[PDB]
RNA sequence: GUUUGACCUCAAAUCAGGUAGGAGUACCCGCUGAACUUAAGCAUAUCAAUAAGCGGAGGAAAAGAAACCAACCGGGAUUGCCUUAGUAACGGCGAGUGAAGCGGCAAAAGCUCAAAUUUGAAAUCUGGUACCUUCGGUGCCCGAGUUGUAAUUUGGAGAGGG
RNA sequence: GUUCUUUGUAAAGUGCCUUCGAAGAGUCGAGUUGUUUGGGAAUGCAGCUCUAAGUGGGUGGUAAAUUCCAUCUAAAGCUAA
């Protein structure tokens, strides 16, 4: 397949060819709007390994944000922007495309949970449960989880299960009927 | 790298609008921008004037009501400051 | 002397007082009961292995661990996918590096498979009159 | 309750107005105004060692 | 006066026309721009006279075939021999490039105009290095014609019935005579 | 590996029979393979070279591998990464000026 | 009478109108059907076929 | 061939069908975020990674089947409780702050995608429409889709060949 | 407990031998700043800059480095109590 050839290529981000292509694509998108739809994705393999499958309901939007202290990411900022735009849609994940000196350009894999192909095909029926609404704004996609500080171990003690939960857990006095 | 005479100026403007320099913060500038960011009518309050939470008849932009308990208090404070010297 | 409070903060809000104790206990015992009436002939708990614990302060002990290994249960002659249904825990990220422990676990498994009767999927399902703890029936003793 | 007596809008009238220094109420119109609150002694005020 | 050069066009129009202008005016690597040292016409016409014979099965013919072999499987026979070996284009990208390095493709056709061109930038090198009969074509919708899609971006031949073997042989000889001598230089011709 | 029977030493602890388990499959994860070698080499010659790698190959040739090691360890982060990268550059330079 | 006659007219077909569709609640016009939550891939279908939770008991 | 036409990209429609807002907000995930106060005048620091503010959801949420903990005869996803402990560590080593593993215990459930070619048969799917036993199914038809939908496989492994 | 449907060239499991075995990039990591932590000389996160490998990588933090040894497999995802 083309999976690995594409992938190993796109890692080589400072080859002349991809930096050329990046220059063209930035000029293209920069004349375009901030938020817009792409019908088809730029890094299809990357998107596929982040959970796209090309069928009716999976959507792309391509998006521009500013750079230049903001403990969240630009990535997640973009995702809030599109979640507020297309609120029916549900954000699965996102990926870099390109950047500039001034901006960073991103892309996002989305779902329309009303669409019946999605409601069936139970690799993706999990999402039409109401819980995974507006994930990006609760930080439940992968960069949300990074910025929450959610991975494992004694390195990440102060945020492992939610910073605020464990803060309330350990800054509270527990008192029994029978004081120990 | 980025040639100019071949290419069209309508591309060149939006190219060199944003093909900017790479510079992060330096420490002395951090503390420096932090430093830049750094920046009467007394009234014996008896008779008619008493219990008025507003103004009395007698008007001025400053005003100060008194009853005798303040005289006791400030007497005590004059005593204790004398004893503090 | 040195003596330490942590009471400088706004603590009075965040006080959590366990009056809830016997009520919770009763709720729990009801959980056990109805779990039983759901799972009717099964024991409410799995069979669990025997593991020598870490951290030399404790490493003399042995403990009811998580899960029998693929190697152990293979040598007992049966798979993960069957054992998990038969009531047997499996922890895959564990390795067997003590033959004593190995033979202990497999003796425990054999004793289990001997001590059970399995209703098949076919039908008639005889009366079996459950016991409600594997670990009591299959105890875990220091050698 | 945590908030008996605390459900009020007071602060004093102050020093030297021929009246006490209980914290007293703002507003008017109703006849609660000028009454005291946020106290132990006062009507409608909070008790001493609010039982917990 | 007709003022067609003076008008204010729409935006996306402006984008695409400026884009083509820009891709013209830009210096390019040699990897891409072996594209547009692409194929000429009469060979393409012959190529499609060939390929349309080995066009695929459509749904109608598939269900018709299925009804037939449903008729024959039960009483008489099927080892999937009730029907013959079918022979037609292999068209999917992943499958095609999987067939390569086995390697089985007699001929390869590569669209130039694919928008994430990184999909296919590796391919000419690949078929060069494996020594396999590739050629670039003009327009992917053509391939969509011949394998029953809007477009496909690649067409591959691995199997052909016997009558066309030498026809293919001369075909690949032609494109070898177009690439081995004059679009061998696709990386060459730095100006001076 | 074999323990001593005692609290302290080179192999401290309880002296016990081992098993020498199977290896998990999840250690041979960084394994290359015929396919990945093929494609990575392909993409290597196709896209070729970044600018700092150009600086590396000329600098190795003129001013040697000590300078190349330090400057690569600076453009990249770390020591062992700079090691493999300059070793790869030696392989490239051998490739280009032998064949 | 009118409502039920229209029920008979639009009977036995999808896309029946809004007032006659059920009211129930917002997140139970959502909150997917029994079929879509019953739905499961062929893989787990086989898995649950072959190795389901058998029923057992410990006496003997 | 100055005509006709695939397709790409982009637009519209009181198109067919759907859908998001708002409230509530004790609990919960996040963002932004001070002061009084406390301490040597106080600046670091503390009150506080708090209250207020903004966004987001459910009936539970969140986290979760190790890129873990350890250094031993090794344990074994997450969670909560007790215990470590008011320790290790930090800090005008002053105010003062301030954890985790091991252990006991309640509950205990395991797993999926990308990444293999179906290539002797896109094997998949929405939608329109008729019929029917309708939390739906059969068939006919427009159509998405190879810039990859189904099946197989997910590291405990697993695939292909015999 | 009932009745019909039914495992057939269908699906799945299990042994021996053989060739394999793909495993996520502006991402990890490093610098520097800010912010926060109990985190010590970077515990975490963000921004800016740099930018990787595959018998690899992360981690196990000594006033300094090099190699050991151990253990796990990131950058993608689900799940009641």
């Amino acid at each position: 397949g083309a999976y690995k050839y594409l992938e190993e290529l796109q890692r080589k981000k400072q080859s002349d060819v991809l930096r050329f292509l990046q220059r063209v694509r930035v000029w293209e998108y920069r004349q375009k709007n901030v938020i817009h739809r792409a019908a088809r994705p730029t890094r299809p393999d990357k998107a596929r390994r982040l959970g796209y499958k090309a069928k009716q309901g999976f959507v792309i939007y391509r998006v521009r944000v500013r750079r230049g202290k903001y403990q969240r990411s630009l990535r997640a900022t973009a995702e809030e922007r599109v979640g507020r735009r297309a609120a029916n849609l549900r954000v699965l994940n996102s990926y870099w495309v390109n950047q500039d000196s001034t901006y960073k350009y991103f892309e996002v894999i989305l779902v329309d949970p009303q669409h019946k192909a999605i409601r069936r095909d139970a690799r993706y029926n999990w999402i039409c449960d109401p819980v995974h609404k507006h994930r990006e704004a609760r930080g439940l996609t992968a960069t949300g989880k990074k910025s929450r500080g959610i991975n494992k171990g004694h390195k990440f003690n102060n945020t492992k299960a939610g910073r605020r939960k464990t803060w309330k857990r350990q800054n509270t006095l527990s008192l029994w009927r029978y004081r120990k | 790298f980025r040639d100019t005479e071949n290419l069209p100026d309508w591309f060149l403007e939006d190219e060199k609008e944003h093909s900017k320099i790479n510079k992060p913060i330096t420490k002395e500038a951090a503390m420096a921008i932090k430093e830049k960011i750094k920046a009467v009518t007394l009234v014996v309050a008896s008779g008619r004037n008493k219990g008025l939470a507003g103004r009395p008849k007698g008007v001025k932009g400053k005003y100060k009501m008194v009853d005798g308990v303040m005289k006791n208090e400030q007497r005590a404070l004059r005593r204790i400051a004398k004893k503090h010297h | 002397p040195i003596l330490k409070n942590h009471f400088r903060k706004h603590w009075q809000e965040r006080v959590k007082v366990h009056f809830d104790q016997a009520g919770k206990k009763v709720s729990r015992r009801n959980a056990r009961a109805t779990r039983a009436a759901k799972i009717a002939p099964r024991p409410l708990d799995l069979l669990r292995p025997v593991v020598r614990a870490p951290t030399v302060k404790y490493n003399r002990k042995v403990r009811a661990g998580r899960g029998f290994t693929l190697a152990e249960v293979k040598a007992a002659g049966l798979t993960a996918a069957y054992a998990r249904t038969i009531g047997i825990a499996v922890d895959h990220r564990r390795q067997n590096r003590n033959q004593e422990i190995f033979d202990a676990n497999v003796q425990r498994l054999k004793e289990y498979q001997s001590k059970i009767i399995v209703f098949p999927r076919n039908g008639k399902a005889p009366e079996a009159e459950q016991v409600l703890s594997a670990a009591a029936t299959f105890p875990i003793a220091q050698p | 309750s945590e908030k008996a007596g605390h459900q009020t809008s007071a602060e004093s009238w102050g020093t030297g107005r021929a009246v006490a220094r209980i914290p007293r109420v703002g507003g008017g119109g109703t006849g609660r105004s000028g009454q005291g609150a946020f106290g132990n002694m006062c009507r409608g005020g909070r008790m001493f060692a609010p039982t917990k | 006066r007709n003022l067609s050069r003076y008008v204010k066009w729409p935006e996306y129009v402006r984008v695409q026309r400026q884009k083509k202008i820009l891709s013209i005016r830009l210096k390019v690597p040699p990897t891409i721009a072996q594209f547009q040292y692409t194929l000429d016409r009469n060979t393409a016409a012959e190529t499609f006279k060939l390929f349309n014979k080995y066009r695929p099965e459509t749904a109608a013919e598939k269900k018709e075939r299925l009804t037939k072999e449903a008729a024959a499987v039960a009483e008489g026979k099927s080892k999937q021999d009730a029907s013959p070996k079918p022979y037609a284009v292999k068209y999917g990208l992943n499958h095609v490039v999987a067939l390569i390095e086995n390697k089985k493709a007699k001929l390869v056709l590569i669209a130039n105009d694919v928008d994430p061109i990184e999909l296919v930038v590796f391919l000419p090198a690949l078929c060069k290095k494996m020594g396999v009969p590739y050629a670039i074509v003009k327009g992917k919708a053509r391939l969509g014609t011949l394998v029953n899609q809007k477009t496909s971006a690649v067409a591959a031949l691995t199997e052909v019935r016997a009558e066309d073997e030498a026809a293919l042989a001369k075909l690949v000889s032609t494109i070898d005579a177009n690439f081995a001598d004059k679009y061998d230089e696709v990386k060459k011709h730095w100006g001076g | 590996t074999v323990k001593t029977g005692i609290a302290i030493g080179l192999n401290k602890g309880k002296k016990v029979t081992s098993m020498t388990p199977a290896p998990k499959i999840s250690y041979k994860k960084g394994a290359a393979s015929n396919r990945t070698k093929f494609v990575r080499s392909l993409v290597r010659e196709i896209a070729g070279l970044s600018p700092y790698e150009r600086r590396l190959i000329d600098l190795i040739r003129n001013s040697g591998e000590k300078r190349a090691r330090k400057v690569a360890k600076k453009r990249l982060g770390s020591f062992t990464r700079a090691k493999a990268k300059v070793e790869e550059m030696n392989n490239i330079i051998a490739a280009s000026r032998r064949h | 009478q009118q409502r039920e006659a229209v029920r008979q007219l639009y009977k036995g077909k999808k896309y029946q109108p809004k007032d006659l569709r059920a009211k129930k609640t917002r997140a139970l016009r959502r909150a997917l059907t029994k079929f879509e939550a019953s739905q499961v891939t062929e893989k787990q279908r086989k898995k649950q076929i072959a190795f389901p939770q058998r029923k057992y008991a410990i006496k003997a």
